[PDB]
């Protein structure tokens, strides 16, 4: 389930907290390149 | 360390030919949290002098192999000798020539048992009776291992053969 | 054969690696282990740069019969398809064999005035150009 | 076979204690030339000696120049010893390093190479200094087999599994390919 | 066909910086991109010059009445010593756990194959997976058999 | 005089996604169509140890921004950096592909991807076999200027573009415009 | 393992370790009537109340724990078939 | 393995194997020289018929 | 494996290639310039001083310096040890290299892959 | 006139491993440490050769 | 494909070898000791 | 046969560590090395007229 | 005809007041081929200077400093019967250990390979550049 206090991990986290308080898309560009643009909810995992 | 008396008057010659593993009661880590995962083990017995030429099919991860081991004697008939780190004590105490067979296996101080038959299904007069012997071996049900009636390897090839002789 | 599965098994202990997300050296090099981060970077950039200016592989004599050129140090081996040896890849028991084009060595970059580069196919890119 | 006469005695050296002279091989044995079994090198006893690192250590005999923080530490890094010797109170850790076995082959990449006869010299590199340094690399060749009938346990090469890498040595770099070639051309005429 | 270069207009205005490591931010966008195997582009996307620092840096978060690990995740004190993957990132603190009773993980050996693999962040222009965000080995305690 | 020409190609590439075991099914395609029941049964038990976690539904990622220091700040920056990085390399600005071809963005260069049993440099040659309908689909533009906030709601107006529907197949699905509302600097930094 | 922390002495409500019911999770789970995908867990189903109450299947002499949540547990396995058959010839 | 023998061996003259600082090192090198240079040359099929 | 033509061998042979791998190819420097290398520092003059002998040994010990058929030249013996006829004791167009003329600076040389002009 | 001639060349290489040596910093053997030491600043082809 | 590679995106432990050569790397710029770096372990690194 | 001491060392011992099976053996300071390459080849030939 | 050919010596640089040394380069012009004469010597020198700079060559450690390798390694990390301050400068004079797995669980197959330096420019692989020890999840 989506809403919880998820423990996020380590490099993800601390990508997070050395993002800069003001907006920079730098910074955001690199995290959402390193990360992707979504994570996943619910499905089954069958193969193909 | 422990010893029991072997079957009176064992001939190797006799029990020749191609046995089955059914049954194994001991306590090993293989044995307890990747025993889901056994499959149908044959054996081979084949005499050599006072020794027993033994090779072993087995499937793993579908291809079979053959393991080839010699039970050198002990000097004395019915117990044997194995070779890897520990000293392996083969010793047969209650078997017949034509239908079940039992082993004894002994290393770092612990007791195994193996059932041996020569073809499925088992009696159940024979399980009763292994389950007799590994009971009064100190052992609990819990440890015993059934293994699958079906997936037995014909034969192997040169390329996939084990050389512990 | 019948032993992919035994072939797929192993490559699971010794893999080969296929594709690569690469970064720069002087990104490894952090300032809370080493001072003076900002001159031994920028340094380390400059030395990238002449570097990938001298190892860009075009300087070497073009070879023969759709050969690939390599350069490792001072030495240049040419790497011929099936159906050529010798240095150079010459000789051949075929006949008039299409030879790809390759790009040459890219031009040098003009002072300010408007960068761009030149390079003769002689099916590589050209014509790059940077803002000043 | 033609040679040419010795040259001049050299200077005497004062630790070589010997003396040098040498010629020029002019023409071998072309086709049927009676060939020389005389060699183009010499040397001579001398009894004309006169006077026989300046870092931290350095060995008693060979002029290895060794920092002081390898001196007592379990390894011989000097052929005679002075690096080890009197190490009375000195505590000397294993390291885990020493029971692992180190690359086969390295001797051959210690030896030098002649071009001329595509043979191998003596040893270049020393195959036996480490320097205190440990560097292990995950072997490939700890593949070969191992069994265990007791538990019917099928397993893979585990058992002393690593390479100790001997300073002069860069890196291994294990890696594995295997590319068979055949190049066959039937012709009928 | 025609083959297509492509052609970058010029940067974004400049933006602020707070992070204390002051670099303005000039974003640009490729107006023009490449086509049939044409050349890429030649200079970089980004570019990062000097900056005036206006608005302080943020702070980092409390970490009230919770074990520090060597990174930063803070979790509750009942997880010290459970015999597990507690801080589920390193086992820097591990509360010195010698003695550890309660029967640390009843017995449970194995989870789930691969749900790392489910955890792991996913990128849907690419249709590839990319590195892992939810970190499903820590276990709270709760052991779930 | 008599000539006679043969020429007959067939080329299979199968896709067995069992780490070890996908290899097996991939090479038995050489000279055998059909999948071997006993690799296939073998196949389906590695599948089974192990996971094939992708086919999930997805969720938006910067929504796990719950508890780190200028949160809400940074979970809202983070919105705005996955909305600029969605539209600034959409594949609404690669030209349309031939053959009813899907173009992708990989950094700053275009990549027709081409349909099974094609190839070519836009997906041009190739098209002995199709198994298909056939036409060419719409694809949706570049969603122009953003909204000035008037009154809070959306400005994009997604209308058609150079590649209409012309073969007769169908136009791009989803909606002409949008509407949402305004954050006001998300309501001037949340209150 | 809150309660098990700090026992000095224990009573054994099951004289021995029997094997849980397989895929006796599936009928813990919550049911989304909307979504045609019933839910993730809600129930538990590996608590037993203390009570070791088992039941014994057909050739299956290793017995199955029941849960505390399951009040009746049966074994009627039985089979309930569609048939499909066309043909067309054209001379 | 238990008993090898020689397939490729390498040339090396005997005389400048001689110990270095000897009493008449240099003289008797020399002279083991010479001697092996009359002896290859002594008797072979090159003086026979 | 050799004389074997099947891939029945090509499993011992992998497994003797594990236990005794063999040297295939490998890059080379001179033997000079290690010394450059060194923790002994400067050596510059004894650098060059090898370098002019190894240039004279390179040409004194040459390949073509030894006798015409592989010229092989080790030690004062010439060898060829064939040329895969076995008809007499060299195993006898065929074409062969002159050697090195002496530095005039030129170098010539005679019959041919390779260079024929070198400058010191 | 008939004529066959055929050069069925099959080389196959396995590479065991790919080893790379170090360029600074080399520690040389004491016996090649020991001949640099005994090889004098003036020039002899002797001694050179012999290293 | 057997298996999926990704290192750490900041804060990793660099190898005891490539620190002492980065210590041993000069402040002035010399092409000499960077290419020979260049040449002792590469030009890049691995992240994926 | 040998025309010299082959058996004296040294000083520390240098190790021979390879080989088929798993021993260790010694290189006298008479030798410089000794390297274990196992190598193996065979030739053929045919000749009809 | 190709032989290597080096350029003329670069401009000596000023004395590096860390390194004490100065430094000249050069680099290749044109790549020897056809078994043509290559450039056998060192494309750079050294030689000794007497610098009088005040310089940063140490720099600070706020955990346990290494007594072999001089790593920053901190203290959470020792007596944890892991080798982590470099060959054996970790886990000296502990009085118990803890913290360790029990089923001694084995490193990533082939992530040796992984963590070396590679060459991009020639698909080469190079000495090590990332840590890829043990330092348990
Ligand atoms: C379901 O459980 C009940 C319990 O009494 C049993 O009678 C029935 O046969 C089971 N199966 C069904 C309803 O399909």
């Amino acid at each position: 389930n989506n809403p919880e206090f998820l423990q996020l991990a380590e490099p993800f986290w601390k990508e997070l907290s050395h993002l800069p308080s003001l907006y920079d898309y730098s910074a955001y560009r690199r995290l959402i390149d390193q990360y992707g643009t979504h994570y996943l909810q619910s499905g089954s995992l069958g193969g193909e | 360390i422990s010893t029991i008396q072997p079957k009176a008057n064992f001939d190797a010659q006799q029990f020749a030919g191609t046995w089955l593993l059914v049954a194994v009661g001991s306590a090993c880590r293989f044995l307890q949290e990747q025993g889901h995962r056994a499959e149908a083990t044959t054996l081979h017995v084949a005499p050599q002098g006072t020794a027993m030429a033994v090779s072993t099919f087995r499937k793993l991860d579908g291809i079979c192999w053959q393991v080839r081991q010699l039970y050198g004697d002990t000097g004395v008939l019915g117990r044997f000798l194995l070779q890897a780190r520990g000293a392996v004590h083969v010793v047969v105490a209650e078997t017949d020539y034509q239908s079940f067979a039992v082993l004894y296996l002994e290393r770092a101080g612990q007791l195994s048992v193996k059932l041996y038959a020569r073809s499925l299904p088992v009696s159940d007069s024979v399980l009763s009776g292994f389950e007799q012997r590994v009971q009064e071996a100190h052992l609990t049900e819990d440890q015993i291992f059934y293994f699958p009636k079906y997936g037995f390897c014909e034969a192997a090839d040169q390329f996939h053969v084990l050389d512990e002789v | 054969a019948d032993l992919m599965q035994e072939w797929g098994d192993a490559v699971q202990y010794n893999p080969a690696i296929i594709k690569v997300k690469v970064e720069p050296l002087y990104e490894l090099v952090t300032a809370t282990d080493f001072a003076y981060s900002s001159t031994v970077r920028q340094n380390m950039k400059q030395a990238l740069e002449e570097f990938q200016k001298e190892v860009s592989s075009c300087h070497c004599a073009p070879c023969q019969g759709n050969g690939v050129p390599v350069l490792k140090g001072s030495r240049c081996d040419c790497i011929c398809p099936v159906g050529s040896q010798g240095l150079a890849c010459e000789v051949s028991y075929r006949k008039n064999t299409p030879i790809d084009g390759k790009w040459n060595c890219w031009s040098n970059w003009s002072s300010c005035s408007g960068r761009r580069k030149t390079r003769q196919r002689q099916s590589g890119p050209a014509s790059e150009t940077l803002d000043c | 076979c033609q040679l040419s006469n010795w040259s001049e005695w050299t200077d005497c050296f004062p630790c070589q204690d010997k003396k040098y002279r040498h010629r020029s091989l002019l023409q071998p044995n072309k086709f049927g030339g009676t060939i020389c079994s005389g060699d183009i090198w010499d040397q001579a006893s001398c009894s004309s000696s006169t006077t026989c690192c300046g870092q931290d250590f350095q060995c008693k005999e060979t002029g290895r120049c060794l920092k002081r923080h390898l001196v007592c530490n379990g390894d011989q890094d000097c052929l005679d010893g002075s690096d080890e010797d009197d190490c009375e109170d000195v505590r000397a850790i294993d390291e885990d390093c020493s029971q692992y076995e180190p690359i086969p082959g390295s001797q051959k990449a210690a030896l030098g190479y002649n071009i001329l006869t595509q043979e191998d010299a003596q040893s270049v590199y020393d195959a036996s200094y480490y320097g205190g340094q440990c560097e292990t690399v995950y072997n490939g060749e700890w593949r070969e087999l191992r069994y265990d009938s007791t538990c019917e346990r099928l397993y893979y090469g585990d058992d002393e599994k690593y390479f100790r890498k001997p300073y002069n040595f860069l890196k291994y770099h294990f890696e594995a390919l295997a590319d068979t070639g055949i190049s066959s051309e039937f012709y009928d005429n | 066909s025609s083959p297509v270069n492509c052609q970058w207009d010029f940067y974004a205005p400049w933006s602020e910086c707070n992070g204390c490591t002051k670099t303005q931010t000039r974003r640009r966008s490729v107006a023009v991109y490449g086509q049939y195997g044409g050349q890429p582009c030649v200079g970089n996307a980004f570019e990062t010059q000097s900056c005036e620092p206006t608005r302080g840096c943020p702070t980092e978060e409390g970490c009230g009445e919770r074990f520090r690990c060597f990174s930063g995740q803070c979790i509750s004190k009942s997880l010290v010593c459970n015999g597990d993957s507690d801080c589920d990132e390193d086992s820097a603190d591990e509360d010195r756990c010698e003695d550890s009773e309660r029967r640390p993980s009843c017995d449970i050996d194995k989870p789930p194959p691969n749900i790392e693999l489910t955890g792991n962040g996913y990128n849907e222009l690419t249709g590839q997976f990319r590195n892992r965000v939810i970190n499903t080995k820590s276990f709270g305690g709760q052991c779930r058999k | 005089a008599a000539s006679g020409t043969q020429n007959n190609v067939l080329r299979g590439e199968p896709f067995i996604r069992g780490a070890g075991f996908i290899s097996g099914l991939s090479y038995l395609e050489l000279d055998n169509p059909a999948g071997n029941k006993r690799r296939y049964s073998a196949w389906a038990e590695s599948v089974t140890n192990l996971p094939q976690v992708i086919k999930q539904k997805l969720t938006p990622l910067y929504e796990l921004v719950k508890e780190v220091p200028c949160a809400s700040v940074k979970k809202l920056y983070l919105k705005w950096a996955l909305e600029e990085y969605l539209d600034e390399f959409d594949p609404c600005h690669c030209r349309p592909c031939q053959n009813g071809g899907l173009a992708t963005v990989e950094g700053t260069h275009c990549l027709c991807h081409c349909k099974p049993y094609t190839f070519g440099a836009a997906c041009e040659q190739g098209v002995l076999v199709g198994n298909q309908a056939g036409g060419v689909d719409g694809g949706w533009s570049c969603w122009s200027s953003w909204s000035p906030c008037v009154q809070g709601k959306k400005t994009r107006s997604r209308e058609c573009n150079n590649p209409p529907p012309s073969g007769g197949g169908r136009s791009c699905v989803g909606e002409t415009t949008e509407s949402t509302q305004c954050e006001d600097e998300e309501l001037e930094h949340l209150r | 393992n809150s309660d098990e922390r700090d026992c000095g002495r224990t009573k054994a409500v099951c004289t021995r370790k029997y094997n849980p019911i397989p895929s006796v999770q599936l009928m813990g789970n919550g049911f989304h009537f909307l979504a045609g995908e019933p839910r993730g867990e809600v129930l538990d189903n590996s608590f037993t109340g203390g009570i070791c109450k088992t039941v014994k299947s057909s050739r299956t002499s290793n017995p199955y724990r029941v849960p505390a949540n399951l009040e009746n547990v049966g074994f009627e396995v039985q089979t309930a078939t569609d048939f499909y058959k066309d043909l067309t010839s054209l001379g | 393995n238990d008993a090898p023998v020689l397939i490729s061996q390498k040339l090396s003259p005997i005389y400048n194997l001689v110990p270095v600082k000897m009493k008449n090192a240099h003289l008797k090198k020399q002279n083991l020289e010479r001697a092996i240079e009359d002896y290859i040359n002594e008797f072979s099929v090159r003086k026979c018929h | 494996l050799a004389q074997n033509r099947s891939t029945i061998t090509y499993r011992s042979w992998g497994r003797s290639l594990k236990y005794n791998p063999v040297v295939i190819d490998f890059e080379m420097q001179p033997i000079h310039e290690v010394l450059r290398h060194t923790s002994l520092g400067p050596l510059e003059a004894k650098r060059q001083n090898l370098r002019r002998a190894l240039d004279q040994y390179l040409m004194e010990f040459n390949a073509c310096r030894c006798g015409p058929c592989v010229p092989i030249l080790e030690g004062t013996s010439c060898r060829c040890q064939c040329r895969l006829g076995s008809l007499g004791a060299a195993c006898e167009a065929d074409g062969s290299w002159s050697c090195w003329s002496s530095w005039s600076q030129e170098r010539r040389r005679e019959c041919c892959p390779g260079r024929k002009v070198q400058t010191q | 006139n008939e004529k066959k001639f055929i050069f069925t060349r099959i080389f196959t290489k396995v590479q065991t491993a790919h080893f790379k040596m170090r360029k600074d910093d080399i520690m040389l053997d004491e016996g090649m440490l020991q001949s640099l030491m005994e090889l004098p600043d003036q020039y002899n082809y002797g001694m050179y050769a012999k290293f | 494909e057997v298996a999926h590679y990704k290192l750490k995106p900041r804060s990793l432990m660099l190898h005891y070898e490539f620190l002492q050569r980065v210590k041993r790397l000069p402040l002035e710029y010399s092409y000499g000791e960077y290419r020979d770096l260049f040449r002792d372990f590469g030009t890049h690194y691995i992240t994926e | 046969s040998t025309p010299f001491d082959n058996e004296f060392y040294n000083g520390l011992c240098n190790r021979d560590r390879d080989g088929n099976t798993l021993t260790y053996y010694r290189r006298p300071w008479n030798v410089a090395s000794l390297i274990y390459e196992t190598k193996g080849e065979k030739n053929f030939r045919t000749e009809h007229y | 005809p190709i032989d290597c050919e080096l350029s003329s010596w670069s401009s000596w640089t000023t004395c590096d007041p860390c390194q004490k040394k100065r430094y000249r380069y050069a680099y290749l012009l044109q790549p020897s081929q056809f078994h043509g004469e290559p450039c056998n010597f060192s494309d750079k020198e050294v030689e000794d200077c007497v610098t009088n700079r005040p310089c940063r060559s140490q720099v600070r450690c706020e955990g346990f400093v290494c007594a072999q390798t001089g790593r920053c390694v901190n203290r959470r990390l020792l007596c944890n019967g892991d080798n982590d301050c470099g060959d054996q400068s970790d886990e000296a004079n502990c009085r118990r250990i803890y913290k360790k797995c029990q089923h001694e669980m084995d490193q990533y197959w082939g992530i040796g390979s992984l963590a070396s330096g590679i060459n991009l420019f020639t698909n080469s692989f190079e000495g090590p550049v990332l840590d890829h020890r043990y330092y348990c999840s």
